[PDB]
DNA sequence: CCCACATGCCCTGTGTCTGCAAGTACAGAACTAGCCAGACAGACTGACCTATTTTTGTGAGGGGAATCGGGAAGTATCCATTGCTAAGACTCAGCAATGCTGCAACTCTCAGCAACCAGCTGAAGATCAGCAGCCGAGAGGCCCTGC
DNA sequence: GCAGGGCCTCTCGGCTGCTGATCTTCAGCTGGTTGCTGAGAGTTGCAGCATTGCTGAGTCTTAGCAATGGATACTTCCCGATTCCCCTCACAAAAATAGGTCAGTCTGTCTGGCTAGTTCTGTACTTGCAGACACAGGGCATGTGGG
């Protein structure tokens, strides 16, 4: 059993995803906003991701169905197949 | 995983107001609508209103408006309710529990209850209290006043305990209830019945509609084993 | 000793990193969330070592263009500093 | 006779073959015109090969001999038709255009 | 171990004739298979509306070329035509 | 023997056999099984059910004894889950929810 | 004409199966037969879509199950499945 | 002296009023002329259905609105009550139309 | 007939209606130019789709099924004609 | 439908700087590259540079960097160049001509052109002037210097008036051009072929080929009718 | 803080009117009952490829101390929007004529399917040199401080 | 505005690895050819519906005015962000090893599509009638400008 991963996701990390966007300044609250929304998206894509792996009668979850799911979502990946 | 926070025991004093809290996690809280139920001895179950976190939107029973008040607060995901002008007919335990938007859906967690001390359509369940062994096949019936359209539940309180859900759209198995308990009828007859009993199925049956915007309880059924 | 003023380390990262491809969130901590969030759909999963990086790049994607339109919040209500109430109004724009 | 592939037949180098199966069994029609796979054959030579030439124009304005998924991303972004046409598309190890906004430089 | 059946000789060939002397990758190699895969979709789905709308049972030329109109931005849409066009016509001509 | 309606034989009031025929002339696959028509037509029901439902609550609620297009707007735009399910469609003639920002109101 | 065929025969039988007093205009009706549409066809193409994935030929009821799941929010996909459910078991009963 | 409400009074009540009601804002006249002005350049002796012509009225104005309450989002963001073209390109350019 | 400068046919207080429709309490000067262009530009990529649908089934009339086809494909679907 | 307006001319004193407009109008102003072209007797016509708006990237000639500078104004849909250190080899007439940003596209619109008067590649035309009556054929060689992939294009130039694009791709009809005007030939060796000749026909063909980085014209065709 | 008079929008009423709900022929699609043959399911089996492990060396992250510089709160002006009037004007809703176009409903050929065959295309799988990543030492760019 | 001292890249160069462009072989999907039939074209002729004109009653736009409020500038302060250094701790890369999963091949069945027949449900048309729109009026929250 895994808990409280969402803070492996560490300051510094953030800080980069921001200047890879072209934010020159960002204030301190941005780090717990940005991990509730990573969170919420990874929940949203994971949960149609083992849908597909579970229709597919299989216990691995594939780069094809995360390919799906995020296909289904308006979010088309390049790259995976 | 879902679960339903609340205070302790409050003694508060006549004429005064008291705010309980209902912190809820687990779950999207805005998707759900928190409803409240006071009980007591005197009454049973009582429905008192419910909020709608999503749009911030209420329902009061009209024996209870003015009296109660509810608001919610996004941020911490939690729910309060105003009792104004507390009359000494306010002492009672009051509970908040989850219910889905959704017409079928019923109250399907509680919260643990708060104790608060100051120092329409007839449901009627036709047993008041019922005998029965370790082995045996027991019958509750919840004969209506008004047509209400398959929207029933039955819940089972053991004493000192939050209810618990067991049946809903009055055939419906709830989430994690065993197939012993089998409810059955529609429109104005309705019955539940546990296949086989144990000795932990001691406590006391309700029966809840929602068709109809003032949601009214079962006047209960003590069950005894052996 | 020497001392840079306040932006000019901010404004060589932004041109460092919007330069090159590689994914900045670590890929053991990514891979450890992503685990433990599916634990709340399917006990025993089990995943390709692909759809954990499919998973990554599909994230930092999102959380760049994000971070674009927060950005352009924030310039709109004339600051340089990124805010909370930028991101909510950002993602609100967006339909999220 | 010798056998001719249609996209011999056409001047492609796509599968008109291979396209005509796809829409057979891809469940698109109860039924599928002979000159379809050759329209479609034609039209996804053109797109590739419009992108391809792109990413090797900055390939080689980048100094190198090989088309990596930033040189991809670098043309599909760089152009405002196929940014249109793939505006919804994620690029894996792609990266993001260089632009800063004109208010976070120095005076 | 069954025909994964990629794009990836078609690509490269066409690579070849545009661009003789650059090579590709791998991971650029399935890039540019995922996106002939989408656009191929696209346009075979929107055929399919089509011919279903107009109460047809064959996809026709007609049907990719409207497709593409609808699908394609601007100068894009008209060169693919035009393309489309010219490789039909040869294609009658045997 | 009389016939049947697979609808009533499924206790529905949607047609599986309607269904089952726009499931096999729609091309989404080659064969279609037995159950699945009647799947269709179950959740179809239940979606159109509900959605009616509401309305007409809405309907009651403004002193009404019809549905309308505003009705159905309000009763979709009150539910998370059914304004989930339609955040990207228009209905014709359903109007605006009543929503003011808060700092828009006069403040004493 | 041609026999339209809408659904305003089973949309009226449903209304009046849950509120038996209420009416609906001609406005509704229209509305309601594009919601019918709009969601047959939203999950008809999904379960075609699942089928192809798995490299089936036949859409079943666990097609039609799990395009449910996928296109319905929260508790909405939880009372259509057990609808579904209930529907195909009485059918399958005669 | 004359009755005058102070500027903000009539305003939300026309915000009140337009917001309870369900009819069309724009002109059905004007907006058919400029229908078939617009359709002009792609051919020539068009022909409209009126249900066509009521079908683009609906979803201009539909689209129309909800722009006006992205607008209004961002200019209440930049701790304004008056929206501005920049508002209204802010709120189309995270949609992702510009 | 030949139709010129019907842009200007969305007056003032129909752009103003629309705002206070969508919760615009104060409307600046300049707003009323902007809503025209982006109101051309919605029309014009929908008009242009609802033709091409319309000449592709050989008709010379446009459809409101045609406009629904034309709005759905754009992610912007409309119940009531169809 | 598509319009690209110019300036006058403009008198200036060596040593100054001129800045002229090329508004355009009729078309998605950001879709589509604007690329100067100046014309002088001397040497005909030669490309200086384009300014892509939906980006504002430009790209200038080798010899022309620094003397031209291109800028963009997309709110008026307005493009500039302007030009520094005016020389005595500066007067010419300029043209700023619309080219979309796919490779096979050419220089489809032209404007008016501004006079402006101060007080690699080569594509070889194999005739300079030639002569012929009323229904003949003529035709036209292109042969070029490096090998281009069918990027080669041929406009016709009236007296005093701007070109008018003819054939794109080296076989592709410009719109509106009748099927007279042929083009044929791939890699080095291409050619114009006009079917029937008439009094109307009477301009000067140039050929430009945009395969490479510097864009370069033809040496130039004078036909002469009867 | 509490009064207006004046206006707005809400509630209540009967007279009228269009749109919804109900009854019929009627035809077309659905159900029945065979029959047939194939797509998918149940139980093998080899065997990848995922996961939980131990080890190592180093790169990243975190917690701190200080200082710059940005965002927040307050002021005072001014310009730009709302509110209103009465005057023009363009829209609407009703009528009625015409030419146009979008169908329906019959013929027929010509295109596509189908189903058989051989043979050439394209996949998996070895092998390898050249381009791209690395290390390291070297140039000019720009930043920061001082003048 | 101008000069001087770090430290930070684009630029060379020369190595070393691993990843691409290549050749080999086979297995399976495409093309060629035949013969069949069902879909879509082509041409008639009908009924509908989009157009265009004309009238004229009324509601909605426009313009001009005057005067409130809000936006935008400025300044001052102080708060919360950056930089940097140090140290420690988690990541990554590696080689391994097992047990769990997935996938592939066969085989037997049950379930789906295909057919030709018959009837019953659904549509279309046409009906009367009453939910709801009208205009017309009492009666209440809060409005803006007193006092």
């Amino acid at each position: 059993v895994l808990r409280d991963n969402i803070q492996g996701i560490t300051k510094p990390a953030i800080r980069r995803l921001a200047r890879r966007g072209g934010v020159k300044r960002i204030s301190g609250l941005i780090y717990e906003e940005t991990r509730g929304v990573l969170k919420v998206f990874l929940e949203n894509v994971i949960r149609d991701a083992v849908t597909y792996t579970e229709h597919a009668k299989r216990k691995t979850v594939t780069a094809m169905d995360v390919v799906y799911a995020l296909k289904r979502q308006g979010r088309t990946l390049y790259g995976f197949g | 995983e879902v679960q339903l926070q609340q205070s302790g025991p409050e003694l508060v004093e006549p004429g005064t107001s008291v705010k309980m809290p209902c912190k809820a996690s687990g779950y999207t809280f805005t998707s759900y609508t928190i409803q409240w139920v006071k009980q007591t001895p005197r009454q049973g179950l009582e429905w008192i209103g419910y909020i709608y976190p999503y749009n911030a939107g209420t329902k009061y029973n009209e024996k209870f408006k003015g009296k109660a008040t509810l608001t919610s607060d996004k941020s911490s995901s939690t729910v309060y309710m105003e009792l104004s002008s507390l009359t000494s007919e306010d002492s009672a335990v009051y509970y908040c529990a989850r219910k889905s938007s959704r017409l079928r859906s019923t109250l399907d967690y509680w919260g643990q209850g708060t104790s608060v001390t100051v120092s329409d359509i007839k449901m009627t369940q036709s047993p008041s209290s019922m005998h029965a062994s370790l082995g045996e096949r027991v019958t509750i019936t919840c004969k209506a006043s008004q047509d209400i359209r398959s929207y029933l539940s039955w819940y089972q309180q053991k004493p000192w305990k939050s209810p618990k859900t067991l049946i809903y759209y009055a055939t419906s198995l709830a989430d994690g209830v065993p197939s012993r308990f089998s409810g059955s009828g529609s429109g104005q007859d309705f019955s539940l019945t546990i296949n086989n009993l144990e000795s932990d199925d001691t406590a006391t049956y309700y029966c809840l509609q929602h068709g109809e915007s003032p949601y009214t309880f079962g006047s209960g059924t003590k069950l005894e084993i052996k | 000793p020497h001392r840079y003023r306040p932006g000019t380390v901010a404004l060589r990262e932004i041109r460092r990193y919007q330069k090159s491809t590689e994914l900045l969130i670590r890929k053991l901590p990514f891979q450890r969330l992503v685990r433990e969030i599916a634990q709340d759909f399917k006990t025993d999963l089990r995943f390709q070592s692909s759809a954990v990086m499919a998973l990554q790049e599909a994230c930092e994607a999102y959380l760049v263009g994000l971070f674009e339109d927060t950005n352009l919040c924030a310039i709109h209500a004339k600051r340089v500093t990124i805010m909370p109430k930028d991101i909510q109004l950002a993602r609100r724009i967006r339909g999220e | 006779a010798k056998a001719k592939s249609r996209s011999s037949r056409a001047g492609l180098q796509f599968p008109v073959g291979r396209v005509h199966r796809l829409l057979r069994k891809g469940n698109y029609a109860e039924r599928v015109g002979a000159g379809a796979p050759v329209y479609m054959a034609a039209v996804l030579e053109y797109l590739t090969a419009e992108i391809l030439e792109l990413a090797g124009n900055a390939a080689r304005d980048n100094k190198k001999t090989r088309i990596i998924p930033r040189h991809l991303q670098l043309a599909i972004r760089n152009d405002e038709e196929l940014n249109k046409l793939l505006g919804k598309v994620t690029i894996a190890q792609g990266g993001v255009l260089p632009n800063i906004q004109a208010v976070l430089l120095p005076k | 171990r069954s025909r994964k059946e990629s794009y990836s000789i078609y690509v490269y060939k066409v690579l070849k004739q545009v661009h003789p002397d650059t090579g590709i990758s791998s991971k650029a190699m399935g890039i540019m298979n995922s996106f002939v895969n989408d656009i191929f979709e696209r346009i075979a789905g929107e055929a399919s509306r089509l011919a279903h709308y107009n109460k047809r049972s064959t996809i026709t030329s007609r049907e990719i070329q409207t497709a593409v109109r609808l699908l394609l931005p601007g100068e894009l849409a008209k060169h693919a035509v035009s393309e489309g066009t010219k490789a039909v016509t040869k294609y009658t001509s045997s």
